């Protein structure tokens, strides 16, 4: 016959290999399929919808309705941030649990530009004006409005639009990042005006907060961590 | 940018052990049951799998089995034994399953059966999509989990003397994967 | 802009259809008349105490007029729907819902009329009553953006709408047994309101099966 | 119908569909599907059930899937002292329209 | 016959503490099942590099990642005890180099 | 509706035929012809009635 | 429809 010479590799089963293989029930007539809806082509479209970031992971707060609200309050104006949110997706807390942490948990590299966005579910009267800010990776983040208003800045109107999406960008020395361990910088929203409110109407707004990955994203080399 | 290995079928098809199913010699000293081990395909108990496929809702997949046998004398005694064979037989959905060693099953024409020859390559079959349904429901909010079979074995070598224990490590590859309806991620909490 | 949509013998009062999500992006098909009416559930009433409610479909609408007789009489049926959801509320409240509408709805703490409300539809709790950041299942309520869903944020909108498409694993199958959609509407913030304002505002929901279609008549 | 030439009288041959409970008396029998079966001028009665499934297809084991049920519309007549006491024989078969697949032998000892 | 488990990690991911760790169980770890008494096993891993060029010397503060490889023998309940050596042969293959340098000494290494 | 501009709510405006004896509750009236008025959004509700008889002509 | 297991 045709003679061959076995090379090595032979009669190794590598789990990765992709090779034909004999069907088991080769005369069964497969069920056919229907159209379904929501047919999922890749993962990144889990990662590419907004979910709900979970600010406040206190021992009370945490693993309730609590942990995901901000609350705005009327006390003395100072100058440090409602909240404070470093871009480590996978390697931060609050990030780490949204949709798109539990798809980088899956992988070790990824890449692309993130978009964050706030929502006031506060009165249709109260009016005032929220800073947000974006401090890039490498720096050390804002810790006074004016330092925060100098770097990249969105002042966003209570009053006229009740959202507010600011998309951060890709900036990495290697293509891709890592999932673990280091910067990435700091969303962080201050107030610049404290909330006005007409009559008896509460003085104790919340604030949600979403993030999501945009068209630009991308993950690789799996990593499952998952065990008992 | 390159989204290639966040596709269903990169998340997915990826060779996974599901079982280890232990079997013994048919030794004449005083062996149970042990005598064959049968396990039902499913993907709720490994959890890497399962939290995968619980992303989704509904899905489609063939699946490629792989089997890694690995058997050893049991005794410390002078252990000789000719090269074992083992019959490892899948069971189709709704037909019936092995009770006994010599049970008419590992004789059914239906259920197809592997004789894998110890000591060569892993033997290997690939289940199709054998669902009554158009799609898996990996969740179902209605009243009466799905069949995909089951997988029985045994050694076929019968008046042995000396005892041989052997396990058959199951790597099940799930390929040409679609799945539909994403849904959020359970946590590894209840697994 | 007020527009007053009509079903057969039935009206209903929309603000705009300016927010109408489409779950998946498939309106409703059939395979390739009057059952198919808007059928208004009794009213929930959100407070501050709140923790969320959740209806079943078909089931919701197991009693409601030919979408229930057919339902029975009928063996295998399939069926989308158009859940508007109307949390009219004046200016001086404020708050967030989410209205999720969840495939496969399969709630945990599982005996049919336990997972089977009806026309009232269940409630979730904060620690049956299945978790309200939870779902029943173990599964961070954030996540749960994920589904076809749609936020009312009482300062910016106070009604919102749900087409939904049949999602089964078969084309068509018995609405009795099985159900295909839950929608489960949670409040994402609290509500609050002024000092003597009215103290809890009324959730409405119109569920309208659009392509509802039976076989076998007995 | 294996009874005389002379016999004649109506029986009826009802249908209930799948999740159905059989119908006990000829009026609800009568009210679902159903076909007058006259025994005087037609000797058989073919009625096709047809293929209502929410599954693709069916199991061959266990559910429902429909009655076929035979009522006297009226009782049969007969003239002169012809047997009172005649016979009906029932014959099944599948249609073009049948399938299956997934084969299954439970054959032994 | 013994089996060997050749488990190739790639970088950034987690290695085997234990014997039975979990690690020998995860999808994403490709494994080679090698039957002793046959052709020796083999792998191609590919260019696994954060950086676009491996970096034999950085003059930066915070070498370079390549993978783990572990083994160990699949069967478990063995009555005499079994030395194995596993030589790894690595060949390089489709280089590229750049950027030489005077070539070091033999006397530090 | 004569009250509020601010007043948010919604009454539900049925018409049950001749010969049906009147809706008792909510639910048996929507299954009917009705019109859910929105108190918020429109400030009346102009529901006309069918002219059902047997006759051509009713009396007084 | 399809007849190919019963051949």
């Amino acid at each position: 016959g045709l003679p061959v010479m076995n090379t090595p590799g032979s009669n190794q089963y590598l789990t990765a290999d992709n090779f034909q293989s004999p069907c088991a029930l080769p005369e069964f007539d497969v069920t056919p399929p229907i159209d379904i809806p929501g047919e999922v082509k890749n993962m990144m479209e889990l990662a590419e919808i907004d979910t709900m970031i979970p600010f406040d992971l206190s021992a009370t707060k945490k693993n309730t309705m609590e942990m995901y609200r901000v609350r705005l309050s009327d006390k003395p104006h100072t100058d440090d941030p409602i909240l404070c949110l470093s871009l480590s997706p996978a390697s931060d807390p609050r990030l780490s649990h949204t949709m798109l942490g539990e798809i980088l948990n899956y992988y070790t590299h990824w890449a692309g530009s993130l978009k964050f966005t706030f929502l006031f579910c506060g009165s249709m009267m109260a009016t005032g004006k929220l800073l947000v800010s974006y401090a890039p990776p490498g720096a050390d983040p804002p810790k006074k409005r004016k330092e925060a208003m100098l770097g990249t800045h969105v002042i966003w109107d209570i009053g006229l639009q009740s959202s507010c999406t600011m998309v951060v960008p890709w900036i990495s020395n290697t293509t891709y990042r890592q999932t673990i361990d280091t910067e990435g910088g700091y969303i962080s929203v201050f107030y610049q005006t404290r909330i006005v409110v007409p009559l008896s109407t509460p003085r104790e707004m919340d604030i949600l907060g979403f993030v999501s990955a945009c068209n630009d994203f991308s993950v690789r080399l799996l990593r499952d961590t998952t065990h008992i | 940018r390159s989204r290639s290995e966040s596709s269903i079928e990169s998340f997915f098809a990826r060779g996974a052990c599901v079982t280890i199913m232990t079997v013994d010699n048919p030794a004449s000293t005083t062996n149970k049951d042990k005598l064959f081990a049968v396990w039902k395909i499913t993907y709720k108990d490994t959890v890497q799998l399962r939290r995968k496929l619980e992303f989704f809702t509904y899905s489609r997949f063939d699946m490629e089995l792989t089997f890694v046998v690995t058997a050893n004398f049991t005794e410390t005694n002078n252990g000789h034994a000719l090269n074992q064979v083992y019959q490892i037989m899948y069971v189709p959905p709704g037909a019936p399953v092995p009770e006994k060693w010599d049970d008419y099953t590992w004789q059914t024409s239906s259920n197809p059966s592997i004789f894998y020859t110890y000591g060569t390559a892993p033997a290997r079959i690939s289940v199709p999509y054998v669902g009554i349904s158009n799609a898996y429901s990996h969740f179902y909010d209605g009243f009466s989990l799905n069949d995909f079979g089951i997988l029985a074995v045994r050694v076929v070598n019968d008046h042995n003397p000396t005892k041989v224990t052997s396990k058959i490590r199951v790597y099940l590859k799930p390929k040409h994967i679609r799945v539909w309806c994403p849904r959020p991620p359970r946590a590894v909490a209840y697994y | 802009r007020v527009l007053q949509l009509t079903l057969g013998n039935s009206t209903i009062t929309t603000q705009e259809a300016a927010n109408s999500v489409v779950a998946y992006g498939r309106w409703p098909e059939y395979l390739r008349v009057a059952a198919c009416r808007f059928y208004t559930l009794d009213t929930v009433s959100w407070t501050k105490e709140s923790r969320g409610w959740w209806w079943k479909l078909p089931d919701a609408l197991r009693d409601m007029g030919l979408f229930g007789q057919n339902m029975y009489y009928h063996y295998l049926g399939r069926s989308g729907y158009t859940v508007h959801v109307q949390c009219n509320a004046s200016k001086f409240h404020q708050g967030a819902l989410g209205v999720f509408a969840v495939p496969e709805m399969c709630l945990a703490g599982t005996s049919y009329q336990n997972a089977n409300p009806g026309e009232k539809g269940g409630t979730f709790t904060g620690t049956f009553c299945p978790v309200d950041y939870l779902l029943g299942n173990g599964t961070l309520l954030g996540n749960a953006f994920v589904f076809p869903h749609q936020i009312i944020n009482l300062r910016t909108n106070n009604c919102a709408t749900l087409v939904l498409p049949y999602v089964n694993s078969l084309s068509i199958d018995s609405m009795v047994k099985h159900n295909n959609w839950g929608i489960a509407i949670l409040p994402l913030a609290p509500l609050n309101f002024a000092s003597e304002s009215s103290p809890e505002i009324p959730i409405t929901l119109t569920i309208a099966p659009m392509c509802c279609e039976f076989n076998g008549l007995r």
